[PDB]
């Protein structure tokens, strides 16, 4: 056959400040996107890159506020809304999954840029977001867990109310993936970056 | 500009220059939404209409001199343009499929190292071109 | 019928810290509207999110003003 | 204006004028979309259509009095 | 206007009026596309249909408020 087209294990996350992998959605077979967030010193404006959706910008406001409430949880800087414009790189933009799928991934990657601290790898995640730090449940997790099983990713983290969806599908894929239940975005923060601040 | 023409002299393709000065908005570069009479594509697509191929020798004029009075940067879109793969993700404000600039060769023209965009400090190697010597000016004089 | 999709005749929400629920009428029959309001240290500006008309700013200004009569 | 006219006497070919006041459309300079009856060339081309030979002396009256507006 | 009417009395000419404030094209005072009926000439030419002399006094009303929006 010659040349492979498809990648090895996570060799573009490689636990990183600027980038973070996140599971993504197509109804023809799921995928996973490494979102790239860089924190550059500027004037506190916003950017969007990837022919994106405005609701991603909205969730950036939300998770941005979640940072603005918890800087001393992570030693984060106390002014970046006037000092840092943000060039979030998600891939291909406003999802045909209408609105969000992995807002918690974007929040972790944006927090990774504001920390300049590395991520972790061999972890994938997807979820919906909110202002008060409440991860909101997802529907039909099979495609994300399929492609992560195809990604050789075995630590995959989910919203807490989807815990009853373990009881429906074949467990033989499920138990071969490690589960750490979360309800809050700060939980996937402290379980997704390499350092705690 | 003549150096870029000389690169085109190496490669035998179409040549072009267009100003990144005289920009204050994204919707000058891309088109506008079809939301009034006269919705036309911006500077980029018509600049591609200038070029008979999808492999030109592109010069970009005054990349260190731009403006944007709104969200984000067009220099972000210049990083998008610079990448052939991000030309499959290049945003369009009038069209709807990200036009591919793969074979479109890329060299830009600037005057400053101080004002260069932070979203374009990646993938750029700032090489200072010195001025010209009296000896050099006489050489260029009597030769060319 | 599988796993229960909702609360059984709603009995707990771990009561409201910073939010509140809203009766409306969508024309397919109305719904709850749990509103989210976020408060940072900021600069006296205002943010409205969630596809809101100017009427919401007017109400917000009014409600804020009523609070401005009702601080102490 | 008389410098243009007297040079036109000197080289012995026809003077002309066209103002550049007011024009804001590039399609006012260029043609109009030949896609229904009602499309016009620009008054630059009309001013070419007045002079009946292909070597005139066109004067561009006050070239700094146009503007950058829509349709190019 | 009655000034000009006093003049037209004095000069054996048949006075007319046609307003101008409120045209934006060269299609109404100019001809239209002579390829269908509806191609009616100028207000001036309407007067030249009305007046029986080749030398009338044509009052020209309100040129300060006439504009151009359509091309021409």
């Amino acid at each position: 056959l010659g040349i492979p087209r498809y990648r090895p294990d996570k060799a573009e996350t490689e636990p990183q400040v600027g980038t973070a992998q996140g599971l993504a959605w197509t109804p023809v077979g799921g995928t996973l996107l490494t979102i790239e967030v860089a924190a550059v010193p500027g004037s506190g404006k916003l950017s969007l890159t990837g022919q994106l959706g405005e609701v991603m910008k909205e969730s950036a406001q939300a998770a941005l506020t979640y940072l603005r409430a918890h800087t001393q949880d992570y030693g984060l800087p106390e002014d970046f809304y006037n000092k840092v414009d943000l060039h979030v790189h998600v891939p291909d933009g406003a999802t045909p999954k209408d609105g969000p799928s992995a807002g918690i991934t974007m929040a972790t990657a944006i927090a990774s840029a504001l920390s300049r601290r590395p991520a972790r790898m061999d972890i994938a995640m997807t979820g919906e977001v909110s202002l008060r730090g409440k991860v909101m449940p997802i529907g039909g997790v099979k495609e994300k867990l399929l492609a992560a099983h195809q990604a050789g990713i075995h630590k995959i983290v989910l919203p807490k109310d989807n815990e009853a969806q373990l009881e429906e599908l074949p467990k033989e894929v499920l138990e071969g993936l490690e589960i750490k239940l979360v309800e809050d975005v700060g939980e996937v923060l402290e379980y997704l970056l390499l350092p705690e601040p | 500009t003549s150096l870029g023409r000389s690169i085109a002299r190496s490669m035998n393709r179409k040549f072009h220059r267009i100003s990144l000065g005289g920009v204050r908005d994204e919707a000058e570069i891309r088109g506008h939404r079809r939301t009034y009479i006269g919705a036309m594509p911006g500077k980029l697509i018509h600049a591609m209409k200038q070029v008979g191929v999808i492999n030109p020798v592109i010069l970009l004029d005054e990349i260190d001199k731009m403006s944007s009075d709104w969200r984000g940067d067009p220099a972000s879109a210049m990083l998008e343009v610079l990448d052939p793969e991000q030309n499959n993700t290049f945003t369009d404000h009038y069209l709807d499929v990200p036009y591919d600039l793969s074979k479109v060769f890329f060299i830009t023209t600037a005057n400053t190292l101080q004002t260069i965009p932070r979203p374009l400090l990646d993938r750029m190697e700032v090489i200072e071109i010195p001025g010209y010597t009296n000896m050099e000016k006489q050489a260029i004089a009597r030769q060319y």
